[PDB]
């Protein structure tokens, strides 16, 4: 999982993406409350990420060397032999992990949610294994609904994305879902200091991901799709 | 906004500052100020070259995996669900 | 009581307030008053219709457990042993 | 797991469930130093909490959506397939979770203890299951001991609980064992304030179960037994 | 020394301090000062008499492991990665 | 895993243990930016934090009864039957568990990292086991230094130590590889303060675990390689 | 005194009332650097005080019972006997007190700076009195000149007002000028929060001193010129 | 406002809170919230009926002039120059 | 001043010493609002302050070595000339200093209050000096009656002491009537710790003079009268 | 006291100690715990012999008096009124 | 030196830290680090015109003297005796 | 005031002119206990203030604009009439202020001393002015040892200095004596940071004077003599 009170996101609640106020449902889920909950691909949201922690080469806002985050995270773990037709138990051609995000309709009563999920795939043809996770979101979805009901929770939206790779012959793949908890620097958010902590969450409150990076000096990595999870 | 203006009156905040240059924090480690924090979604995989040694492969490809993309280098990663 | 007393000397003391209305805190979670943490048990089980999507089982049958009984609702749950 | 220096058990230390004061040993069992542990149904703990924290329909004292409560837990999850006469190797009828608190005599050198265990059950048989269970605290008893032995710890006391179920046909069971590590809200506590730390703890340490609840204004839920795990 | 010096610019510091007589304390834990933390490499094994309970069997091992040479005692442990 | 910014080794950075500048490399490793990384076996610093923590009998600055370490962690558990040709799947004559250490040149752009490996052995020749483990190394160097590659770090040493052991017949072993995570305690640190905490660090950073030894009354029981693991 | 960088004034930093964008100076002063400094009559941020801290009757943030408030301050006491002709040398028929505030330009460089006064009054012509303080102003205004002189401090402008009284045969007088530094409740402060520390000095710096009344509930106690010092 | 901005950058803040419920808290006093203050003008002036005990007189004219127009009761005043 | 809220006097609301409960007043004042207030002589709680702080022989818990004690006080000095006649101005045969404390009835409104008062003494008959004290109580009772007309606040009590001198010829005195406001010591307080700051003031709160004393192993300096101002 | 008890309410604690050992502190120096005070009541007076030096020979009494009885030896006297 | 070592056993320090970029500040003033205090010797005299009004005519040869030499410009000066 | 316990004082503890290790007593003074009292000049001191505050033109680390100082201080007055025989009663021809700063031989029991004194000057002959400051220092010395023996402190040095003016015909003068109690800034300490507190004062406890100035690269306005005060 969960984010509630204590909690923003990164791209939505601060720095937010326009992709969002632009995204439609994939298709909705029926809420025990007897309301639709819109499914949206988490595509925005992972890219923002991106933007604000940077990459191994463009580094940016990234965690501090041998700091200690907390991550709600799960993973998998997967061989793929050398052609072998005995492909022993849990082997496989390629390995895939999902994640999701539902915020709820009152934050002040309940927190938004994080459901994850990760596993190993079958058949090399990843062309094919796109359409098992374009059908997953559906499985998860009914997820979410059942957990919301087991706390009487209620969303409003919910965003999905995964992440997946083919391993060579005799490589182990490791597919991870990972929201981690981190505390913002100073000099990541423009005109603030040290001495007005309100007032900084704010400025990130008001900050659309475009006009920061903008203000930051910083060239859109997520550029139109560039980036492939 | 609107909604911390309702937080606080129950006692909650949502401010996660980082007294590090650059660096971003995990919540709960000392020195932060500010009740709150802030989360993403991080989704990736890596692979490493089958060794014997099961352990390291995985701490690897776990590794590489960390390294793709949204980058959380060098961290000790807390696990909670 | 007489036991904390003797702690106090040894710079121990266990005092843990949650700044919280009404909510119950993480020991660790700043803003936290005290030094010290209360602790319960609780114990119980709860059972979702078997999809194939084994993580996924598990996080319902998890979520319907914390919510059965002593209600550990929305948590996000670290784990110490 | 441990409970030491740092702690207090809801119910027991504050809150305490006269339960305590009128429960009789289940038998003993012969600590490293030569005495004897008596050993406990961990009932009276368990229904404390829940008087605490209050239910999903009943809430209290539970706590924030989002917050991070670290747990000394273990858990167990397990399939009962559709009558299924293969019933592959982890699967079973239904699943149970126990958990132990051993309080040491001296708290200033020794903390307190906490061993848990959880498993799977085979035979659809729930009576006997129960069997199996009576006689698991003798073997944890023994664990106990062991590690005692391992710390040089003593304890006095030690009370052990558990919580099961049977899976319908197709009913995936997850047996959970947590203990949670808190701190108390303000207006949990009668008479108590911001500005009251220590003040506010001796209050709890005072204040047995019942009169909490009438001072509070709650209506006992443990009731008579009401509560099954 | 001539590193802290270049940490502090940072503002980064790595002092780790335990209010408690005698006891060191986990990082992260309240009332600690300093914003650091001081680590070290402890490799041990343990054995117990197999009965049926795996779990405790486990426990029990590690507890044994724990307790042998470097002593971390009666410790919640966390675990990072 | 990390030991970054935030952080000291006890025997290394702290109460150094002579043993480090009297160690000879057992091999090196390429490192990406084409340096060697030297290989020592981390006897010292095992031995060293058994100095500062004392034992279950000698004990010293060991954690507070109940408190919470944080550790960088793994482990290994398995069963070696009473004799029984039928050694099921993850049943051994031993167990082992293995620790790395590899601090950065440049601590200010770098975190040092922590690597550790577990396992479980198959020939109840303890003799051959060694040998497995002196090869080990290698093994570790290498993950080692992917890992440096994937986030461009460089290391300039890097310490590797082990323990094992062989269960009798019926025995489950369970081996263990910890990094803890502390903060010091007053009374540890000579004349010092809890109004000096910088200062305090500076006498660590200075006193070598020989003098530390002395300067506290403290008997060495690493002594002359007392210490088996 | 002074008033400077850690510092604002009610009324004009905060809570300001129109009566600045209105007010026009009575004459100016020739400052070192050789621009003029215009002088105003007090009258409106006196006022302002008033409508915050409340009077005897009408009470409303004053500082709590026995707090210690720092003042900037000064004061004078005389006596006018029973009509007696042989008038002693520290006696009067009346005593005044004068306060000024002048701000700085920048107040990076240079903080803004109070002058105060106060006296005996000679001839029972009140009316004469008057006259007296209508003059001192321009005696104030040099002195304010030398001082800023003696600091190379530059105003802009520098407000001034004074409190008299006659005082009865047999009463004695006393006369107080005095600047007060405190610190502001939450309650105080509309739609503030503990929580919140500079965004709810942000609110006052914006709320004009009728709003302020509004929003609180307050009815005016200045009124129109209904105070008299 | 755009001023705070530029103290903020020499270590100077402005905030001066008090924790306590509709009362004004004097600068220093412990528990207030920021390192700024704030200030204001007051000039009034009171008396009384001339007895013997000087000291006294002005105390009582002095108290009567705090309490007249802009309130500032039973205060504590201390002296700057 | 004033002793409000935030305060407590040593021997009335802390330490306290019996003579409250066993004196009589020495006349009363009509307070505004119509009651009597009982006017006693404060001998008990100077005496009480003596016993906390200890003597420059018999040193207690006197204030740190070049601390900042702020204080409500005032003074007054004189000369005494060698036999002299002609006697100057401000000359006198001796000096003399008071001061009183008026709790208020309800302390969550009004703040108690401090009146203090010095003088030069004109005869060298000591004897005769005491009476002109023995009347200035009356005068003080009634500036003090006047105050709470003023903020409208209401006394119960109210006590009153003085300190006089006669200086040899050629000798000048030095009169002082002076409230401090400090922080008590841990080791002042029985049984206290410096982790229980609230609990500590109870204690406090409870221990008479006498018991506190004895608990502390301290002589009463008091004694019997043993002390004259 | 029940008097805390509702001073509490209004955001108000009486808790004044001094982190020193056997001393006693000024209220509002820095390092003392708690937002309230304790006060006294001490009146004396002193003499010395006249020199010329008015301002010395009033520094002296006025030590040999704040010495007398109550000993605030030696004390950085701050005024309010 | 070797002498905190002993006011640091008696729960005594003399740290004292200005937040400020530059500026010094007073002894008690909110936002500053340590428990003690630096202190000095000015002594400095000055003089104005004499104008009528008395007060004034002391507030600027005061501020003049202040100005004089060791500068301590425009500040709000407490007294302690 | 006194210095004590929680000081140390620019130019001497911290920031140390050679200035004092090259000065000899201009006398000795008979303290209580036995021993002499030698007295110096104390201009090294004052110089040294100079140098770290700065002067109105080369400004350097004086106190914050608008920052509240507290200062033991004292000062004086008078007026200097147009040539006018008639010399009322204080007025004179010049006016001058001492100071006196006395270190205890155990500054863990005493505090160290000031002792301030001012006056106003009868002869317009200056020549003869300094002559009776010249005798000044005995009477300050004795005054002084009167207190130690109040206290039974005990002193080891002793610092004394002055400063005077003569008034042109109709100048007011103001003398002053000051001792201000500050923190220092984090700039002004080399190679000092906010996170190191401890560290630096130790830093300051060793940088002489001259060091300091050359380290931080300020000129030296005390230079030689430089100074009149
Ligand atoms: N948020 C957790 C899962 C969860 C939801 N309810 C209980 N647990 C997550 O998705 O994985 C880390
Ligand atoms: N307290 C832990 C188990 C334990 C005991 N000794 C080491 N570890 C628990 O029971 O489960 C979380
Ligand atoms: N440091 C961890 C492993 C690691 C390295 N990179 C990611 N994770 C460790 O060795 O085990 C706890
Ligand atoms: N601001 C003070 C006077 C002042 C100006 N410069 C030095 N002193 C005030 O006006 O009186 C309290
Ligand atoms: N409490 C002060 C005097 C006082 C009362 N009202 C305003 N001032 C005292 O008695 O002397 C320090
Ligand atoms: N230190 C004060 C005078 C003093 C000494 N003993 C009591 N008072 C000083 O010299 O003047 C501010």
């Amino acid at each position: 999982x969960f984010t509630g009170v204590q909690g923003r996101v990164i791209g939505y609640d601060i720095l937010r993406s326009p992709e969002v106020d632009k995204a439609k449902p994939l298709f909705t889920e029926t809420q025990w409350d007897g309301s639709e909950l819109p499914i949206y691909d988490a595509k925005p949201l992972q890219d923002a990420l991106v933007e604000y922690f940077g990459t191994e080469q463009d580094r940016r806002h990234y965690p501090a060397p041998g700091s200690f985050i907390v991550c709600a995270n799960k993973g998998v773990t997967a061989e793929r032999p050398k052609n072998d037709a005995d492909m022993k138990p849990g082997q496989g051609y390629g390995v895939w992990s999902a994640i999701a995000i539902s915020f709820a309709k009152d934050p002040t009563k309940d927190s938004s949610m994080f459901v994850e999920d990760a596993g190993v795939w079958e058949t090399p043809n990843e062309d094919e294994l796109l359409e098992y996770l374009e059908g997953r979101r559906k499985a998860m979805a009914k997820s979410i609904a059942e957990c919301g009901q087991d706390a009487h929770a209620s969303f409003e939206s919910s965003w999905i994305g995964f992440a997946y790779t083919m391993m060579e012959p005799g490589q182990i793949g490791n597919a991870i879902t990972v929201a981690p908890y981190v505390s913002l620097p100073i000099d990541s958010i423009p005109g603030g200091s040290i001495l007005t902590p309100d007032k900084d969450m704010e400025i990130m409150e008001n900050l659309t991901m475009p006009e920061w990076l903008e203000k930051m000096g910083y060239k859109s990595l997520s550029a139109n799709n560039a980036l492939k999870y | 906004s609107e909604l911390d203006a309702k937080l606080n009156k129950l006692g909650v905040d949502r401010i996660a500052i980082s007294p590090y240059k650059q660096w971003t924090r995990g919540y709960m480690e000392p020195g932060n100020i500010g009740n709150g924090y802030v989360t993403g979604l991080k989704v990736d995989a890596g692979v490493r070259d089958k060794s014997d040694n099961n352990v390291l492969d995985g701490i690897v490809s776990y590794d590489r995996a960390e390294t793709k993309n949204a980058y959380i280098g060098q961290i000790n990663m807390t696990t909670a669900s």
